[PDB]
């Protein structure tokens, strides 16, 4: 990998529920991907062009707790299990990838950085194929281009057994054509 | 209901 990560939890349980319930979050904000969460499961979201975008399957209808009161989804495209809310203030936005590249890594929820070959529009097969349990929690991750710039979310995988051989992504193209439509 | 919340963050460079 030429790119790195590492995380930070900056909320535990008990102020998670309750932030959940005012939709108010004031505690600073920074970063180009968020770790996110509802009451019973978490998952990760991802800012591109000063859009937090994260997987509908996560996080279906609900706003986004924000300093000043819930952000109501911008952006819903059930078709692509793709949501989005305006990116809190001090979230560090990525822009998409214009180089083509099919050298691509996936950033997990535990901060790996994993190489992904480029398939297709929305796929890709792992260069080494990795257990389930080690990928799952990171849909709405990013897909990363050599040069650190975004090529999609996070959406899916394919895998036999227990272990991933392939994961499906939103092209960061299906994002534009989402904010496209007004 | 409830709001999703930011529990945490990943850093790049
Ligand atoms: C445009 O084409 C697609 C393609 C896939 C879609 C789709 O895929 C699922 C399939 C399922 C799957 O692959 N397996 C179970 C097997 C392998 C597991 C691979 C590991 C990680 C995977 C990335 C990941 C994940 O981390 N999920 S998560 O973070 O844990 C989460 C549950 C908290 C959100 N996602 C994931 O595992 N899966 C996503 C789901 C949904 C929707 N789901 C719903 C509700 C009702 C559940 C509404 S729409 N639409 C999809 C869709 F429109
Ligand atoms: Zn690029």
């Amino acid at each position: 990998a030429p790119i790195t990560a590492y995380s930070q939890q900056t909320r535990g349980l008990l102020g998670c529920i309750i932030t959940s319930l005012t939709g108010r979050d004031r505690n600073q904000v920074e970063g180009e991907v968020q770790v996110v969460s509802t009451a019973t499961q978490s998952f990760l979201a991802t800012c591109v062009n000063g859009v937090c975008w994260t997987v509908y399957h996560g996080a279906g209808s609900k706003t986004l707790a924000g300093p000043k009161g819930p952000i109501t989804q911008m952006y819903t495209n059930v078709d692509q299990d793709l949501v989005g809310w305006q990116a809190p203030p001090g979230a560090r936005s990525l822009t998409p990838c214009t180089c083509g590249s099919s050298d691509l890594y996936l950033v997990t929820r535990h901060a790996d950085v994993i190489p992904v070959r480029r398939r297709g529009d929305s796929r890709g097969s792992l260069l080494s194929p990795r257990p389930v349990s080690y990928l799952k929690g990171s849909s709405g991750g990013p897909l990363l281009c050599p040069s650190g710039h975004a090529v999609g979310i996070f959406r899916a995988a394919v895998c036999t057994r227990g272990v991933a051989k392939a994961v499906d992504f939103v092209p960061v193209e299906s994002m534009e054509t989402t904010m496209r439509a007004s | 209901k409830g709001s999703v919340v930011i529990v945490g963050r990943i850093i790049l460079s």
